[PDB]
């Protein structure tokens, strides 16, 4: 259940469904979701999870962020 | 993970946000089966899978060529998604029927433009961009097995920032225009991504103009498409933050163009004979558009057209070099035909110099004009002198490239007598008269050939 829950959470931010959360997608989703975050916090949210340094967050990086107690 | 809570707060808000398309009750539409084709632009490979779709019977929006349908589709990444939780998608099709390959080439276009957005983002811009992934669904049970494009629905104000034909948007945003200009510079002028449109900085249905103009469909207007962009492009702080070179516009063009919330962050990074050659063709395309009335505002701007014709000639465009050579020589010309330049001794030197450059670059028309100048003095710059040996070098180069028997007979005439630095050569004169006689026979001028044969015997009788 939590696996599917994490997969559904990834699809919330991967707005185009290409498997990678980009900074522009995260900015659009946070703005649409009413969440109040500056354009720099969004870029920092990506950088914190961007382990491979490609500027985007794939599903595994997203899992490691969420399943990281 | 100093933002893990920010992820959770957004995930929970989303679980409580309402479906913006609930009022349309797409879940009640009969489900349809389709084969989905998804493209990978880095690998060039396609992945196919089977999907279930619910598409509205009528389009909710359209453009000149394509219409959009509200669509719901089950995810194949999720394991047990119910239709109550299906995401919202936009299905697109051409209003008039097109070839099936158009749909596949359009996906290659969009995914290639998505790669250019990722390159732009790697230069640390103030606002990052993203081009939405587009795929193809094939409705094999529908009559004709029609193809549709499919992408996720982006809620918000859909705005067209620029077109593929020179339009610019009026609360002007800097990022869309800087992205387009970036693609021109970073690609070495080989392409430009335009038709930037979407919600915020999430773009869809872009168009790419390329130097060849052979791929990416009929929206690829080639170097003409790059000219339309730079005719209205006002470089902004992002253009200059990335070191993008401005396009050389005319004084009138710059003022009309010169006639913003996105602020820099101090981290923006900076972005060949081929590019300068393409740049010359973009300048020449501006000349033709000025002459054709594409840039109507009064009467068609002749001065700005000449401004771009000179820039094109200085960048090596042979058509511009020939055109300016004829115009500065007060000769008839194809490009800017109704435009005439002031006869002045300075221009008559420039006219011959341009024609000489064009001759040395392979233009047959300029080679005949240069030959005649060194022969008779006609259109010869006063800095130069009649030189029959030089005239010979340009006649024969034209012959080895109007009638060929005329130029061959002229060469023989000059060699029969000599003059203007050319020593007489009767044997060569008879040889060339023989070649001219043979050329006259191949042109059905038999009586003229007998005259050339007779002139050959006389030159040899010396
Ligand atoms: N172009 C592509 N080629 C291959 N796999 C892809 C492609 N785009 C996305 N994927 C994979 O498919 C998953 C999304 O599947 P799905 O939810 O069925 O797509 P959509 O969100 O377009 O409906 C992504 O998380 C990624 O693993
Ligand atoms: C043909 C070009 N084109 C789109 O590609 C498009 C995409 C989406 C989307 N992916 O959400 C959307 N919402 N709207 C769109 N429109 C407007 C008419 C409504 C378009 O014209
Ligand atoms: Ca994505
Ligand atoms: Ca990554
Ligand atoms: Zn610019």
């Amino acid at each position: 259940d939590s696996e599917e829950e994490i997969r559904e959470a990834f699809r919330v931010f991967d707005k185009d469904g290409n498997g990678y959360i980009s900074a522009a997608e995260l900015r659009h989703v946070m703005t649409n979701l009413g969440e109040k975050l500056t354009d720099e916090e969004v870029d920092e949210m990506i950088r914190e999870a961007d382990i491979d340094g490609d500027g985007q967050v794939n599903y595994e990086e997203f899992v490691q962020m969420m399943t990281a107690k | 993970f100093h933002f893990k809570e920010a992820w959770k707060h957004a995930i929970q808000k989303a679980k409580h946000m309402p479906d913006p398309w609930a009022e349309f009750h797409l879940e009640d539409i009969a489900t349809e089966r389709a084969t989905r084709h998804r493209y990978n632009a880095v690998t060039g490979e396609w992945l196919d899978d089977e999907v279930l779709i619910k598409m509205a019977s009528q389009p909710f929006g359209r453009g000149a060529m394509r219409e959009c349908f509200r669509t719901k589709k089950l995810s194949n990444f999720l394991h047990a998604q119910q239709w109550k939780g299906a995401s919202n998608y936009v299905a697109k099709r051409y209003i008039e029927p097109v070839d099936r390959d158009v749909y596949f080439e359009d996906v290659r276009l969009q995914m290639e433009a998505k790669l250019w957005g990722e390159e732009y983002n790697r230069h640390k811009p103030p606002k990052q961009v993203d081009i939405m992934q587009m795929c193809i669904i094939e409705l094999k049970d529908r009559p004709g097995k029609p193809l549709f494009h499919l992408e996720h629905y982006i809620e918000g104000k859909y705005i067209k920032y620029n077109s593929n034909s020179g339009f610019v948007r009026d609360n002007i945003r800097l990022t869309p225009q800087a992205f387009s200009h970036f693609t021109f510079e970073r690609s070495g002028h080989q392409l430009i991504v335009v038709d930037i449109q979407g919600v915020g900085d999430l773009y869809t249905d872009p168009q790419i103009h390329t130097e060849t103009g052979t791929d990416f469909g009929d929206g690829n207007l080639g170097v003409r498409g790059m000219a339309l962009f730079f005719y209205s492009h006002a470089c902004n702080r992002i253009c200059e933050s990335m070191g993008l070179a401005p396009f050389d516009l005319s004084p009138r063009e710059r003022d009309a163009v010169n006639q913003a919330k996105t602020i820099l962050r101090g981290t923006e990074e900076k972005c060949k004979k081929i590019g300068k050659s393409i740049l010359g063709k973009v300048h020449l395309a501006m000349v033709r558009y000025h002459e054709g009335g594409r840039f109507c505002e009064e009467e068609w701007d002749q001065e700005s057209a000449v401004f771009h014709l000179e820039h094109a000639a200085n960048l090596g465009e042979l058509e511009a070099i020939v055109g300016l050579g004829l115009m500065y020589s007060q000769l008839p010309h194809h490009i800017l035909a109704d435009v005439s330049l002031k006869e002045t001794e300075e221009n008559k030197t420039k006219g011959f110099d341009y024609l000489l450059k064009a001759a040395e670059a392979g233009d047959r028309q300029s080679m005949i004009l240069v030959a005649r100048a060194f022969d008779s003095g006609q259109n010869l710059s006063p800095d130069r002198c009649q030189d029959w040996l030089e005239a010979l070098h340009w006649y024969n180069t034209a012959l080895e490239m109007e009638p060929r028997y005329m130029m061959l007979a002229r060469e023989a005439e000059m060699l029969f007598t000599g003059g203007y630095g050319l020593e007489k050569d009767p044997q060569r004169s008879g040889d060339l008269y023989t070649q001219a006689a043979e050329a006259a026979m191949e042109a059905m001028k038999g009586r003229l050939a007998n005259q050339y044969y007779q002139k050959a015997e006389e030159a040899w009788a010396q």
